[PDB]
């Protein structure tokens, strides 16, 4: 499906597994979070974000 | 491979 899928125009359409158990996140990888703890403001937050 | 967009050709109409 994600092969035949990749020639659809205008959208971003991806297909996937449900985890093993379908009540947390997946267990790969970290989850970061910046935090904005001075009062930047959400462009400020977005720039140090890319 | 190559990616493909659907493009339109722009004209002056009257209205």
């Amino acid at each position: 499906a994600t092969r035949a899928f990749s020639q659809i125009k205008d959208a971003m359409v991806f297909a996937f597994n449900l985890p093993a158990i379908v009540e947390l996140g997946t267990a790969t990888g970290f989850d970061f979070e910046l935090i904005d703890q001075a009062g930047l403001g959400h462009e400020k937050l977005t720039q140090a974000r890319n | 491979q190559m990616p493909a967009v659907g493009v339109v050709t722009v004209k002056t109409e009257p209205l």
